[PDB]
Formats: structure tokens, C-alpha cells, sequence
RNA sequence: CCCAUAUCCGCAGCAGGUCUCCAAGGUGAACAGCCUCUGGCAUGUUGGAACAAUGUAGGUAAGGGAAGUCGGCAAGCCGG
RNA sequence: AACUUUGAAGGCCGAAGUGGAGAAGGGUUCCAUGUGAACAGCAGUUGAACAUGGGUCAGUCGGUCCUGAGAGAUGGGCGAG
């Protein structure tokens, strides 16, 4: 496949060459964003849990 | 669970299905002022209670 | 976007800024108080012994509980430190503003710190978990900083073992310039 | 497949140290 | 690699470039740079070179465009490209991945044909087909090949110019394809006259017609003549162009479109278009050079060992001198097999030998075609690479899944497309077209881009 | 798919809670404790350098042996 | 790059396991690829995070059926309802 490729380019060259052709290409993008976020719950609190009960009777 | 019956598995699904971010074309409506999806759901943050 | 201060001659100036920068703003602000006033030279070499533990950052105003160290009696202080985040922010920062002063045409080995200046930014909301069924504040403490460089008539020279580094390839760099091109 | 190439290519890994940087991705040269 | 990316550093660092545009230039500006930019090449493709007199003769650069500035063509452009590509994508040079050694890649690929401008000179100096270095000296030889350096020079940036957004498209493409578009037009109105025996008659098929109408009383000798000249451009032979137009034009638009989309990003659903002609007019343009030189092996080779059956089995050759020049043909064996007619009725003499010159010119450039994939580096694997440097992805699929998909079209599309090349150019040559079915599909091809931007542009212009 | 020192409930990747099945070798009365194979893990939401005080958890103490203290609390003796 | 991956060491859980599977509960956390902005109380090239796409296939495994403790219509009774 090598060999039989480079034997094409020798004869190219001289009269024949001036027919040819075009090269391809495929190549494309788009366009980028980035906005972000995420909820949860909203925290609570007041459980009164004191400890130091102390009667000063 | 595993075990699951058709009605929770429908409605599972459509809480699968809302919880998506925007397109972002969104933004470019003529009188638009969302900026993200903020009714999104995290299995851990925040339960569905059923 | 407006400075602090204005350039004496603005022509032989060069500027620099960050905000939102996730670098403690306590440890910023004596950082940046110990380069003030340094040639661009002097004060990147002294950051790079803060990156060592070779030279310390004296720790003048917040300063509550901040450990004594031996290097801190160069600065006629008996507390410092060695922040290595800071130190490091504030080298990137100089490069930035050198590279500025080479786009300008500037003399970058007569440049000097003439203004710098830390300010707080917006703090950044994350949460710790206490005792008895509590949450409460974890706040990051982030800065803006800005500085001024200037060109004196003191001129020293870039390190010879410093210039002779490779210009290190980004291969992530490529990556996207790849997508863009 | 004979076990003792377990050993072969764990000493021949060991070698590495020397050769830091340009470590050749690929011994199996053929293909 | 190392002997090969560093030699050009030094060079390319000289060489000029051409600036990139600050914003995106106006359309009615790129149009004004283009039309600019091709009428001096046309310009280029008139004027004669200065100095050559000896042979290629002069009488036919009085007729020609044989011999203008033109005369190396946009062609070592050309070779210059494929050449790179071809070993670069082999994988026998390797190219700089970085866009800085990209563009030095770029002007590596200029340098080429700055390279094979002055080796085709070279050629067409020293053997005389411009004349002997003798006749001419250094300061001649040093005009011609300043000027066909010039000129390749010239449309080198005048491309260049093009693809960087001052114009549209590329140069190369609009300049052959302009060429092909001139030469059909042309044939068909030219003001040549030709001095026969007949008389004195003009060349245009369109112009022939209407001068001969009125010039020959016998107007159904008119009908036979006008339209069946054996040596001059006919009526049909603009009918058969014509024909063959419209069909390139459907067989221009056949593409499979497969889906993909960014895996970065929602939505932004696009497609990657394998293209019938998957393999351009590459496959029949490397064979139809195998074959000629195969003919010119051939006459060499069986002039000393003509006697041995097998060099004469192989291929026969004579020397056709009556009348005209002495022109080579062959008398049979595989060479006379590997030949197409010359004329309708040869196809009907020896029915057996254009079914084996068809399965050659199918088979070649199908087989060209299959082959040529993998050396190009347009097979899947290669195509899949692109695409995932690109972040592109087949919806529900895994990366090397794609390549599964790819090759459900690519390798069939590379024959079929090869063999599609090869069956429409067969028509081309056999009923006489003008530019061969390389030329036309060239010629439709480049206008339907052109014809799409223009839309596009349109649609606010 | 998780099924729990991170997919469940305790505001959380919380030393808590939360129903089950299978179940190797040695010592040994033993599904005890100790070591190991199959399988698994990376020390439990960070690291480095020191080895002050005071701690928390482990130890050892001459001679005496509850004299300590509200009280032998604690530890200790014993142990198959 | 102390923290990711591979290799080699040294260790631990020690078959009432830090192993292999389920019920209830969760509800996509599963899998592949990408990011390293916010989150993962240091970091991270990593993640149960974020982003883009996939993935649960039955006459025989369960539900489906039976009735259990019980719940509950009609007839009737009561009841302003
Ligand atoms: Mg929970
Ligand atoms: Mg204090
Ligand atoms: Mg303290
Ligand atoms: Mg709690
Ligand atoms: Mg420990
Ligand atoms: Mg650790
Ligand atoms: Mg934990
Ligand atoms: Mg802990
Ligand atoms: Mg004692
Ligand atoms: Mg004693
Ligand atoms: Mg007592
Ligand atoms: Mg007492
Ligand atoms: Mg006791
Ligand atoms: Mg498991
Ligand atoms: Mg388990
Ligand atoms: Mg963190
Ligand atoms: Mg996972
Ligand atoms: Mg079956
Ligand atoms: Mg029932
Ligand atoms: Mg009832």
C-alpha cells in the first residue's frame, strides 16, 4: 500500500501533473455557556436544652 | 426500593424529568429574566417525601 | 476600574489587580505590608523565602496569637509568620504587573512597589455543624488587591539561574486553544 | 501465560528510577 | 522529525505573512478583494513570458494559455499541499501540534511549492521547452524563473489572502475552477479561425454555427458539419458537458448524515456529513498518472526485448507517422487493454476489450479510493479523533462505538464514491465532455460553495 | 444501584438508630480473645516539626499497708 | 501531587468481618466520558458534586389470588344533620 502510493508520486511529476484536484477539511464549534446553582432547605434552631438546674432553696 | 409500585414509579419519573438546567437560548428571549433553573433537586440535600 | 491612588508619572507605571481572591485576607494585608516599597527583584525573592520558611512575614496589626520566630527580629518584630498562599498570590501578581511593565516598554529591572493595597472582598458562605443540634457561620475571608509599580534609578538584574529555566508547555493550554482555533 | 513475568516486569519497572522523564510509554515496540 | 521541523525555523522566520483582520471584514468587502484578486490572476493566465522562442512553437503562444505567466500553473501549490498531507498523515512527518508550530506547518507547506516552482522550471528550462539555457543564458533563464516564481508568488498570498477572511473561500479552488468555466465558454464562442482546405471557418461552436448556416448552402451539411466536427469543438460535445453538469450536480449532493452533538453542552445538535465522493477526485487523478506513465514504460521497455513473447504480451507499441506527428500508440496486450477508444465505433469492433478497460477504470479508482483512506488519514479512527478533539460525541454512544458507526459508511462510501469517480468520468471521456469528469465535478463542486455563502450573505445583504 | 463509621432516619459523608441470609486455618470447651487465607480497606472531614505545663487513656513503684476518704471510690488480689 | 492511578513493601478488618447478598427507606445516588467555578470544614488531576449521554428485558423470581388479627357496604336501627 506504501510501495504502491510512492510509485504514483514518481509519475506525477513531468506532463501529467498539471491535472489535479482539491484538498477537504471538517472542522467546526458552537457556542459556550456557564450559569450554575442549586437549592436546599433553610436551617432551623430554639431547641432549649439548659442544664445547670441548681435549686437555691 | 426495588419493590415499587406503578404510580411512585410515574411520578419518580416526572421529577427525573424536571430536574434539568435551562436551555440556554432561554436567555436570549426578548423580555427574559430567568438565570438558572432554581427549582432543582438533590436526592441528598432535599427529599420528596414520598 | 479605579485605584486607590493615582501614578505619580503614569507613562513609566505599571498596574495590577485581583478580586475575589480565596486567600485569607488577615494574612494578605501583612504580606503585602512587608513587600511595600520593595524593588520588583528584592520583593520577589523575598516571597519566594516565605515560600521556604527563609524569611518571615511580621505580623503587626492582626496579630492575636500569631507565634514568636527568630527571623521576625529582621523587621524589629518578635511575631511572624510564613503565609504560603499569600506569598504566593502576591508573586502571580507580580508577574502580572511585570509582564504589564513589559508590554509598556518599562525598564522592568527599576521597578518598585509603589502602592499595594488589600481590601476585603465579599465573604463566601459554607457551614459547620455544632453541639445540641446547632449550624454556624464558616465564612471564607477573600481579598481584593491592587498594586502600583513604579520606576526608580536603583536598577537590578533578573538572577542568572532564574532566567535560565525552561518555558514550561501547558498541555491543558493547548487542549483548549485546540476547541477555539 | 508463564507467571514469573509478574517478577520480570515489576523489577523492570523498579528500573524506572534512574530513567526519570523519559520513561518509554510503550517496551513492546513491535508492533 | 528533529532534521525536519528545526531546518525550517530559520527561513519561515524571514518569509512574509499576511495579517489577520482585526473584525470580521464586510461581505460586500470580500467580494470587492475577491473580484480584484481573480482578475489579476486572469490577468496573470494571458500575458506571455518574456523571452522564449525557440520551442515549448511560437505560433501556437501566439494562439495560447500555453506559455503565459501562468505556465507552472497553480500546480506546485497543489502537489506542495497533498505532498504534506500525504506524509503527514501517513505519519512519515510529523507535524508540530501546537498552533505556533502550525503555522510554521503552514509556511513548511508554502515553502514546498516556492520549492517545486523552481524544480518544474528546472525541468521545462533545461530540456528546451522553453528553449536551450544556451540560447537563453543566465539573465534569461534568470527572468523566466524570477517571473514564474513571481507569479506563483503571487497567488500564493492572493490565496492566502482568501482563506484569511478578505475574500471568500480559497483562491486555488476558484482559480482552476474558473479555468474549467473559461474553457467551456470559450469553445463555444471563440473568434478563432481555422484555414482549411474547406476555407477559412471559426473555431466556436456557437459562432461556427451561425457563420457556417449562412456560409454553406447545403444547411443540412450544415447540421452534419457544425455538429460533428472530428477535429474541432462541436455542438455535442458543449451537449455533452451540459449533460454530464447536471448529473454531477445530483450526485454532488449525496452525503450520509450522521448525528452528533457536543458533549459539553445540551441540545446543539449538528452533524457530520460523510460525503459520497468521500475521496475527492484523488483516486482517478493517481490513476490515470499510473497509467500514462505505464504507456511511456512500456514503449521503452518493448524496444529491447521485443522478440521475448512475454515483454510483447505485456504490452506492444508502433509508431504511428502517417500525415501527423509521430505519435506512440499501443498494438495490444495488457497496455492495448488498459486503453479507452478513441471512437464510438471501436467500442462495437472488439466488444471484450472495453469490458476489461471499464473493470480496470472501476476497479482502479474504487480501489484507489479504499486504499487511500488509511494513508490520508480519513478513516474512522482518524475521523473519530477529530471529532473528539473537537468534544463532539454520538448521542448514546461511547467514543469507540463511533468508530463502529463510522465505518458502517466510510470504508463502502470510499469504494462506492471511487467507483461513482471513476463510471461518471467514463462518460466524460467517451462522450467527448470538455474537462474530463475530474473537471466538471472540480467545476460544480467549488460553484456550489460559493453559491452557499452567497445565500447565506444574502440573507442580509 | 446503596442497604450503611458516605446512597436510609437523626438539619450533615453525624462514634447514634435501623429487619435478615452465607460463614475458612491455628490455639482453645467455644460463633470467646489472639494471629492468619479468600475478600476488602487506607486509619475514619488534613498534614509537618517538637516532646513544656495542665490534661485524657494506659503502666510501674522501695518500706508501710486504708494511716486517705462520708464511704476501700478507684485500682488492685483471685481467676483455666 | 502527602491525598489520584499503576508497581513494590509494611499493616489492619480477621468469616458474630472493614467480606458476598437482600427487606424497609432513598430515587438515578448506578454506568461511561468531561470539568475542576461552587460543594466534598486541608488539598485533589478525585468524588455519591457539577455537565453531557446511557442503563432495569420473565408463563417458571415476586405482585397478581387466599384468608389471618382486623377493616367495611347493602338489609335493618339510630341520627337535627
Ligand atoms: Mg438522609
Ligand atoms: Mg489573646
Ligand atoms: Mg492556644
Ligand atoms: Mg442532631
Ligand atoms: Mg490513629
Ligand atoms: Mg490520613
Ligand atoms: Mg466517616
Ligand atoms: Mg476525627
Ligand atoms: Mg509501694
Ligand atoms: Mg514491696
Ligand atoms: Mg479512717
Ligand atoms: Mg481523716
Ligand atoms: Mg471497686
Ligand atoms: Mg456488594
Ligand atoms: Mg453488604
Ligand atoms: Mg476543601
Ligand atoms: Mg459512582
Ligand atoms: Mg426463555
Ligand atoms: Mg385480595
Ligand atoms: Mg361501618
Amino acid at each position: 500500500n506504501y510501495i504502491l502510493l510512492n510509485l504514483a508520486v514518481a509519475d506525477l511529476f513531468m506532463v501529467f501533473g498539471g491535472f489535479t484536484t482539491t484538498l477537504y477539511t471538517s472542522l467546526h464549534g458552537y457556542f459556550v455557556f456557564g450559569p450554575t446553582g442549586m437549592p436546599g432547605p433553610t436551617p432551623s434552631g430554639t431547641n432549649v436544652g439548659s442544664s445547670g438546674r441548681s435549686p437555691s432553696v | 426500593s426495588s419493590h415499587k409500585t406503578f404510580r411512585i414509579k410515574r411520578f419518580l419519573a416526572k421529577k427525573q424529568k424536571q430536574n434539568r438546567p435551562i436551555p440556554q437560548w432561554i436567555w436570549m428571549k426578548t423580555g427574559n429574566k430567568i438565570r438558572y433553573n432554581s427549582k432543582r433537586r438533590h436526592w441528598r440535600r432535599t427529599k420528596l417525601g414520598l | 476600574v479605579r485605584y486607590s491612588l493615582d501614578p505619580e508619572n503614569p507613562t513609566k507605571s505599571c498596574k495590577s489587580r485581583g478580586s475575589n481572591l480565596r486567600v485569607h485576607f488577615k494574612n494578605t494585608r501583612e504580606t503585602a505590608q512587608a513587600i511595600k516599597g520593595m524593588h520588583i527583584r528584592k520583593a520577589t525573592k523575598y516571597l519566594k523565602d516565605v515560600t521556604l520558611k527563609k524569611q518571615c512575614v511580621p505580623f503587626r496589626r492582626y496579630n492575636g496569637g500569631v507565634g514568636r520566630c527568630a527571623q521576625a527580629k529582621q523587621w524589629g518584630w518578635t511575631q511572624g509568620r510564613w503565609p504560603k498562599k499569600s506569598a504566593e498570590f502576591l508573586l502571580h501578581m507580580l508577574k502580572n504587573a511585570e509582564s504589564n511593565a513589559e508590554l509598556k516598554g518599562l525598564d522592568v529591572d527599576s521597578l518598585v512597589i509603589e502602592h499595594i493595597q488589600v481590601n476585603k472582598a465579599p465573604k463566601m458562605r459554607r457551614r459547620t455543624y455544632r453541639a445540641h443540634g446547632r449550624i454556624n457561620p464558616y465564612m471564607s475571608s477573600p481579598c481584593h488587591i491592587e498594586m502600583i509599580l513604579t520606576e526608580k534609578e536603583q536598577i537590578v538584574p533578573k538572577p542568572e539561574e532564574e532566567v535560565a529555566q525552561k518555558k514550561k508547555i501547558s498541555q491543558k493550554k493547548l487542549k483548549k486553544q485546540k476547541l477555539m482555533a | 501465560v508463564a507467571k514469573q513475568r509478574i517478577r520480570m516486569a515489576n523489577e523492570k519497572h523498579s528500573k524506572n528510577i534512574t530513567q526519570r522523564g523519559n520513561v518509554a510509554k510503550t517496551s513492546r515496540n513491535a508492533p | 522529525a528533529i532534521k525536519f521541523l528545526e531546518v525550517i525555523k530559520p527561513f519561515c522566520v524571514i518569509l512574509p505573512e499576511i495579517q489577520k483582520p482585526e473584525r470580521k471584514i464586510q461581505f460586500k468587502e470580500k467580494v470587492l478583494w475577491t473580484a480584484i484578486t481573480l482578475f489579476i490572476f486572469l490577468v496573470c493566465c494571458q500575458i506571455p513570458l518574456f523571452g522564449i522562442m525557440s520551442s515549448d512553437f511560437y505560433w501556437m503562444r501566439v494562439i495560447l494559455n500555453r506559455g503565459t505567466l501562468m505556465e507552472l500553473g497553480i500546480s506546485p501549490i497543489v502537489t506542495s499541499g497533498l505532498i504534506m498531507q500525504l506524509l503527514a498523515g501517513a505519519k512519515i512527518i510529523e507535524v508540530g501540534d501546537t498552533p505556533k508550530d502550525r503555522a510554521l506547518f503552514n509556511g513548511a507547506q508554502k515553502l514546498f511549492g516556492m520549492i517545486i516552482t523552481i524544480g518544474q522550471s528546472i525541468v521545462y528550462v533545461m530540456t528546451g521547452m522553453y528553449g536551450d539555457p544556451s540560447e537563453m543564458g543566465a539573465g534569461i533563464c534568470l527572468l523566466i524563473t524570477i517571473q514564474l516564481f513571481v507569479a506563483g508568488l503571487i497567488v500564493l498570498l492572493l490565496d492566502e489572502l482568501l482563506q484569511k477572511g478578505y475574500g471568500l473561500g480559497s483562491g486555488i479552488s476558484l482559480f482552476i475552477a474558473t479555468n474549467i468555466c473559461e474553457t467551456i465558454v470559450w469553445k463555444a464562442f471563440s473568434p478563432t479561425t481555422v484555414n482549411t482546405g474547406r476555407g477559412m471557418e471559426f473555431e466556436g461552436a456557437i459562432i461556427a454555427l451561425f457563420h457556417l448556416l449562412a456560409t454553406r448552402t447545403d444547411k443540412v451539411r450544415a447540421l452534419r458539419e457544425a455538429f460533428y466536427r472530428q477535429n474541432l469543438p462541436n455542438l455535442m460535445n458543449l451537449i455533452a458537458t451540459i449533460f454530464v453538469f447536471a448529473v454531477v450536480i445530483y450526485f454532488q449532493g449525496f452525503r450520509v448524515d450522521l448525528p452528533i452533538k457536543s458533549a459539553r453542552y445540551r441540545g446543539q445538535y449538528n452533524t457530520y456529513p460523510i460525503k459520497l465522493f468521500y475521496t475527492s477526485n484523488i483516486p482517478i487523478i493517481l490513476q490515470s498518472a499510473l497509467v500514462s506513465n505505464l504507456y511511456v514504460i512500456s514503449q521503452m521497455l518493448s524496444a529491447r526485448f521485443s522478440g521475448n513473447l512475454l515483454v510483447s504480451l505485456l504490452g506492444t507499441w508502433s509508431d504511428t507517422s502517417s500525415g501527423g506527428p509521430a505519435r506512440a500508440y499501443p498494438v495490444g496486450g495488457l497496455c492495448h487493454y488498459l486503453s479507452p477508444p478513441e471512437s464510438f465505433g471501436s467500442v462495437l469492433e472488439d466488444p471484450v476489450h472495453a469490458v476489461v478497460y471499464i473493470v480496470f477504470m472501476l476497479g482502479s479508482c474504487a480501489f484507489f479510493s479504499k486504499t487511500w483512506i488509511e494513508v490520508s488519514g480519513s478513516s474512522a479512527k482518524d475521523v473519530a479523533k477529530q471529532l473528539k478533539e473537537q468534544q463532539m460525541v454520538m448521542r448514546g454512544h461511547r467514543e469507540t462505538s463511533m468508530v463502529h458507526e463510522l465505518n458502517r459508511y466510510i470504508p463502502t462510501a470510499a469504494a462506492f464514491g471511487g467507483l461513482c469517480i471513476g463510471a461518471l468520468s467514463v462518460l466524460a471521456d467517451f462522450l467527448g465532455a470538455i474537462g474530463s469528469g475530474t473537471g466538471i465535478l472540480l467545476a460544480v463542486t467549488i460553484i456550489y460553495q460559493y453559491f452557499e455563502i452567497f445565500v447565506k450573505e444574502q440573507s442580509e445583504v
